[PDB]
RNA sequence: GUGAAGAGUUUCU
RNA sequence: UGAAAGUGAAUGCAGGUGGGAACGCCCUUGUGGCGUGCACCAUCGACCGACCCGGAAUGGAAGGGUUUGAGU
RNA sequence: UUGACCUCAAAUCAGGUAGGACUACGCGCUGAACUUAAGCAUAUCAAUAAGCGCAGGAAAAGAAAAUAACCAUGAUUCCCUCAGUAACGGCGAGUGAAGCGGGAAAAGCUCAAAUUUGAAAUCUGGCAACAUUUCUUUUGUUGUCCGAGUUGUAAUUUCAAGAAGCUGCUUUGAGUGUAGACGAUCGGUCUAAGUUCCUUGGAACAGGACGUCAGAGAGGGUGAGAACCCCGUCUUUGGUCGAUUGGAUAUGCCAUAUAAAGCGCUUUCGAAGAGUCGAGUUGUUUGGGAAUGCAGCUCUAAAUGGGUGGUAAAUUUCAUCUAA
């Protein structure tokens, strides 16, 4: 933190301090009640047809095909990788 | 004012200065600056070379504040300080040397044009040119960098 | 057509611009209206100050971060450290900014000092006239409408007029440091990617 | 949408 | 100045040469000689940026160039 | 057979409500061409004219799914600046924003997601009584009964938090008439002064002489240029009315005031909006450039997730915000 305007830790050096918790940044955390509700809903509702197709490709060890299908179904690759991991946990949960 | 205008002088002169042959028609070579590549080329190529075409990179969403860096030369450095400070240090021998914070005078870089008197001074700046720093050090002063 | 000396013309007057010409013949009228509104408001809220006290904050970007200006309102931490509840702050003319935070002790201490000076100059009238309560004042007789800027101005940061030149400063190389620091930031990524190749591809040497 | 045969974990007539 | 990342203006009396306003001095009555030389123009350099060089991980310091810039 | 519930009808049922007009300004939809490009199709004119829907005294916008990249800022709107700039463009003609900075004004909040469950604590309507009034024209209160409502009306909370428990703290809303004044104002006036003389003239309001007032010599009227003839102009109080706890000892008193908030240690917690976001594609639009906004269709989410960070992609960090 040299106190210059160039380099890695540039800028004026002041006395740093801990910013307080902003509860809005808690968003995205999984509450235990919400997890319970989602497990019940997953029991009542089944799996979407594309989810079954992806799980089948996962069960046949066609890992690239599952990734291509999940990305094609959901849009982005990032959502696909999260979905494939979630469906992989489901598959192993049944085993 | 209208009383001194050339229009007043042309009353009674039939063509109002615009000729009997060629006249003052509506736009006879087109509107605005249209035609720089075709019938206005001899003007554009003579008085505005470089007008047509592209040069260089685009930069999307330019924001000029991070680029802000007005400059001051060495020959103006002592003018940034009050008259009382100049009288106290300039030309004298003192244990302390004056501090010239160029940023609070509205400058981001100190450049090297000109010369300095032979008194020590501390120059606080975000940036400094190499030759500016050498001349400050020869005068016995120093550059201290700030943010 | 173009044949005269000077800049090639640029005038943006190809729409029906005369339809939307805005004149300023009401400029002195607006100025009088606004002054009269201020006078009307001042007499209505008296003896409260016409302007609420504001925090001092540093403007963003390198162009203005050397300056100081009024901000919107005091942070929750600043009000906490000055002993003012956020629900009470508004009732006595102290604005609350829930969005701004204190990333440094300097911002916090500067504004906590502004609040403390405000509270020390503040005369809170009792809710029921003639029955003073906690946090109120018992000398309300000399209460008048005063400017907050007269008591708590926004002050710019001062300077060191002069100081000794140390041997450390004399050995400092400002230009070389600026060049080196810029180069170090520039090639940090290549250095990091190199370090991966320095310690990972060598792992096969073990086996 | 719901059912039956056929084709070299599947969807085609 | 460069497309840009960037870098950023004194060898010297802030240079030399020629013409030159104004002023001063010598003649000796000429359209004179001598000394400073403003403005301006032409011209030889220096300095900053770009570019082209050799050139002893990162920086480009000294050395250069027929060049180049709406520069000093 | 009846009754309950659900769904669906009918009535000149009891009580309401909408339409039409005004369109300067305001919020949307739809949508040209003339024109400029010296022709012309993209472009421009123009997200304009015409067409259609919908408001108010303003409207819209608005308390960040915002900036930034700083020592950081902090709802919205408007002005100056940014800036004829970044950018778009048969890169032609042309077009063209934003963050910071200064200023005007400033104000902050409400829900849905929670078990009140030792008590639907909530609401509308009818009827009756009692008050109230810009007002017999207005606006409520209580009681009672019936409806609504558990397929959820109230109460604590809305992420800035917060709730439940551990432990320690102080205590507040309404009528009468004074003075100070203040909105419509007034029996509306204390508010000043030449209509003397001479000449001209039909007429003096003209010229002359002699005076006057002036906080009034603005303007208008009157038989011609009138401060003093008339209305006014200028200056300055006293009769009402109503808002009249708005301020004061707001006194003098109503009797609001017995149970609700503030911080304070410790915990375990902390529900947070879906055919939506996002992706593709088509059309349109924008300064927005391998999509700025909008819309159709296809696919269609998640939980430290999700959005943004102005060059498409994969990965890893960081910052910032918290949509539907
Ligand atoms: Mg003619
Ligand atoms: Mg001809
Ligand atoms: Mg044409
Ligand atoms: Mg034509
Ligand atoms: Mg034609
Ligand atoms: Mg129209
Ligand atoms: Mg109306
Ligand atoms: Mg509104
Ligand atoms: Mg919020
Ligand atoms: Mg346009
Ligand atoms: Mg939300
Ligand atoms: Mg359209």
């Amino acid at each position: 933190a040299p106190g210059l305007v160039v380099g890695l830790n540039k800028g004026k050096t002041l006395t740093k301090r801990q910013l307080p918790e902003r509860p809005s940044r808690r968003k995205g955390h999984l509450s235990k009640r919400t997890a319970f509700v989602r497990s019940i809903v997953r029991e009542v509702a089944g799996f979407a047809p594309y989810e079954r197709r992806v799980m089948e490709l996962i069960r046949n060890s066609q890992d690239k095909r599952a990734r291509k299908l999940a990305k094609k179904r959901l849009g982005t690759l990032k959502r696909a990788k999260g979905k494939i991991e979630e469906l992989t946990s489901v598959i192993q949960s049944s085993r | 004012p209208t009383h001194t205008s050339k229009t007043r002088k042309l009353r009674g002169h039939v063509s109002a200065g615009h000729g009997r042959i060629g006249k003052h028609r509506k736009h006879p070579g087109g509107r605005g600056k249209a035609g720089g590549l075709q019938h206005l080329r001899s003007h554009f190529d003579k008085y505005h070379p470089g007008y047509f075409g592209k040069v260089g990179m685009r930069r999307f969403h330019l924001m000029k504040n991070p680029l802000w860096r007005p400059t001051v030369n060495l020959d103006r450095l002592w003018t940034l300080v009050p008259n009382e400070t100049r009288e106290k240090y300039l030309g004298k021998n003192t244990e302390v040397a004056p501090v010239i914070n160029v940023l609070q005078s509205g400058y981001g870089k100190v450049l090297g044009k000109g010369r300095l008197p032979d008194t020590p001074v501390i120059i606080q700046t975000r940036y400094v040119s190499r030759r500016a720093e050498e001349k400050i050090k020869q005068a016995g002063g120093v550059v201290e960098l700030i943010a | 057509a173009i044949h005269v000396k000077g800049q090639l013309p640029n005038a943006h007057f190809h729409k029906d611009w005369q339809r939307y010409v805005k004149t300023w013949f009401n400029q002195p009228g607006r100025k009088l209206r606004r002054r009269q509104a201020r006078q009307t408001k001042a007499a209505k809220i008296a003896p409260r100050p016409v302007e609420a006290i504001r925090p001092a904050v540093k403007p963003p970007t390198i162009r203005y971060n050397m300056k100081v200006r009024a901000g919107r309102g005091f942070t929750l931490e600043e009000l906490k450290a000055a002993g003012v509840s956020r629900r009470v702050a508004s009732t006595i003319g102290i604005p609350v900014d829930h969005r701004r935070r204190n990333r440094s002790e300097e911002s916090l201490q500067r504004n906590v000092e502004r609040i403390k000076v405000y509270l020390a100059h503040l005369i809170v009238f009792p809710r029921k006239a003639g029955q003073p309560k906690k946090g109120d004042a018992t000398d309300v007789s000399g209460a008048e409408q005063t400017d907050v800027a007269a008591v708590l101005p926004i002050t710019q940061e001062a300077v060191e007029e002069a100081k000794p030149i140390t041997e450390e400063a004399k050995n400092f190389n400002a230009f070389s440091t600026l060049s080196n620091e810029r180069a170090y930031a520039r090639y940090a990524g290549a250095r990091a990617a190199f370090q991966k190749k320095r310690a990972e591809e060598a792992e096969a040497k073990k086996k």
